[PDB]
């Protein structure tokens, strides 16, 4: 995107409600110029 | 303020990232000096002659 490389993907987080249920997130993370990562 | 609009951010490294995957030799280049950024607001250009 942009031109630049990034990284997306969905991550499971296990909540307790007793009873277990999910909780789902997604995170995005770039290459920055100098070849690090956000 | 009042009637004036300044403009506070910029969105040139936005653009340059593109141009900066040829590397330096287009990052420094007049082309890259010339990119252009949304104006601010409602409004529009013109020339006074």
């Amino acid at each position: 995107y942009k031109s630049r490389l990034y990284l997306l993907w969905l991550e499971q987080k296990e909540i307790t409600k007793t009873e277990t249920d999910y909780r789902y997130e997604l995170k995005l993370a770039h290459i920055r110029y100098d070849g690090t990562w956000n | 303020w009042q009637s004036y609009r300044t403009r506070l951010n910029t969105l040139f490294a936005r653009q340059l990232v593109a141009r900066a995957t040829t590397g330096i030799d287009t990052i420094l280049s007049m082309e890259t000096q010339n990119i252009q950024e949304p104006q601010l607001g409602k409004g529009f250009y013109a020339t006074f002659v």
